[PDB]
């Protein structure tokens, strides 16, 4: 069997090269436990690398590109064997080839071969896959090949350490079109790439932004798939993870109320989590921005998550109360406390996650300077927030701090309780 | 949930 | 308080 599969691909006969080839890519299709180790070792792999030039005989080509992209499928291993035949640089070419299929082929393989490290997907756009990837994408380019480039193309962004910014920055305008598809697939995989893209320093936000897509994001914050919302929350995040200005560009089209609707939808812990830190590095901007979260209706589901939910999202509600408190005018506080938002933060002030302590601290501390402002302004007797704090244990709990362990959050303590209870 | 990184081709 | 990842 095999040694006359190895006798055909060896053959120089067009028909015992093809029928041996999809005969190996028939094993290598299997449900599961393709041989990949055993095809390597048959050494058939340099002639599947030969076969991808045959242009004479695009039905070989075919075979042999699926054959290669199965095994590029396997461990890093087996796919360092198709990197050292030199097979990348070939399926670059493939991508202009006159077959449909060849070229679809050949997109998969590189998808493959870009998958299996930051240094795999360095080779690949280091020997020219994308300009040739998008240049065949176009009005009349269809769903097969849109899936298969959408998924190559996310691979092409992907990983850590990151693609260099200036090798996957021509991918932005495809991106930017492939978000208004309909399709889940292309949608989901555009928006992982977008949210690879828009992970890291404010120019890449900046490049992010002005591709385009923030109306569009926003619009598929409201996507009933999850496997489309997440992604698009993950790059509206990270796009508001910038300046003031570029965080702008989010909430001018309407993105609080789509977010406000993730709170208070019966959905995943996940992406209630991720809709929270998205609203506090929006409460982490100006005070208009702040004003922004209020007027949509943000801060009583913010405060009731804070109190009850799950801890990953009261970690992340913690740091957007917090932020408010911080960057809010002394009005917008006094809005925050009415929403009943101290009890929950003294609630966290024993948690066992030492950030968390010390932010709503910080949240408390702020919270304390606008009642010692009130007190002050009208000569009165009492700071009304000091009050609210002691009712609701949040003082007792600031007097076992100066017990802590940690120096910033025992300083902050003996600092709060000098300020406001001598 | 992210999606794969590699895809075998079976059909 | 900007809190990227």
């Amino acid at each position: 069997s095999l040694p006359a599969m190895i006798g055909g691909v060896y053959s120089d006969d067009n028909n015992l090269q093809l029928e041996a080839t999809t005969q190996f890519r028939k094993l290598l299709s299997i449900e599961r436990s393709p041989p990949i180790e055993e095809v390597i070792q048959s050494g058939v792999v340099p002639r599947f690398v030969q076969f991808l030039t045959r242009e004479d005989f695009p039905q070989l080509q075919f075979e042999a590109a699926w054959a290669l992209t199965n095994i590029a499928s396997g461990t890093s291993e087996n796919t360092k064997v198709v990197i050292d035949h030199g097979a990348v640089p070939i399926f670059v070419k493939l991508l202009g080839s006159s077959s449909d299929d060849v070229r679809e082929q050949a997109v998969w393989a590189l998808g493959n071969v870009a998958g299996d490290s930051p240094k795999c997907r360095d080779l690949v756009l280091a020997n020219g896959a994308l300009l040739p990837l998008l240049a065949q994408l176009n009005e009349h380019t269809k769903l097969s090949m849109l899936r298969n480039a959408t998924w190559t193309l996310s691979n092409f962004c992907r990983g850590k350490p990151q693609p260099s910014f200036e090798q996957t920055r021509p991918a932005l305008p495809a991106l930017a079109r492939l978000i208004h598809s309909n399709d889940e697939e292309v949608l989901t995989d555009a928006c992982w790439a977008l949210s690879y893209l828009s992970d890291g320093t404010n120019d890449k936000i900046q490049a992010v932004i002005e591709a385009g897509v923030c109306p569009r994001l926003v619009e598929l914050l409201l996507h009933p798939s999850p496997s489309v919302l997440i992604p698009a929350l993950r790059t509206v995040g990270n796009i508001v993870t910038g300046d003031d200005a570029q965080t702008q560009c989010i909430i001018d089209h309407q993105a609080l109320p789509c977010l406000l609707s993730l709170l208070t939808q019966n959905l995943k812990k996940s992406i209630k989590k991720e809709a929270c830190w998205t609203i506090s590095n929006i409460t982490a901007g100006n005070k208009d921005q702040i004003q922004a979260v209020i007027n949509a209706g943000i801060i009583g589901p913010l405060v009731n998550l804070l109190q009850t939910a799950e801890f990953d999202i009261k970690k992340e509600a913690a740091w957007a109360i917090s932020n408010a408190t911080s960057g809010g005018s002394h009005d917008q506080i006094k809005y925050l406390v009415s929403e009943g938002c101290i009890k929950p933060l003294c609630d966290l002030l024993i948690c066992p996650d030492i950030r968390i302590v010390t932010v709503c601290l910080e949240g408390l501390e702020n919270i304390l300077k606008v009642g010692e402002t009130d007190k002050t302004l009208a000569a009165g007797d009492v700071n009304v927030f000091s009050q609210m704090i002691d009712e609701a244990e949040g003082l007792e709990k600031i007097e076992n701090l100066q017990s802590h362990d940690n120096n910033e959050i025992y300083e902050k303590a003996v600092k709060i309780l000098e300020a406001y209870w001598m | 949930g992210s999606p794969p990184k590699k895809k075998r081709k079976v059909g």
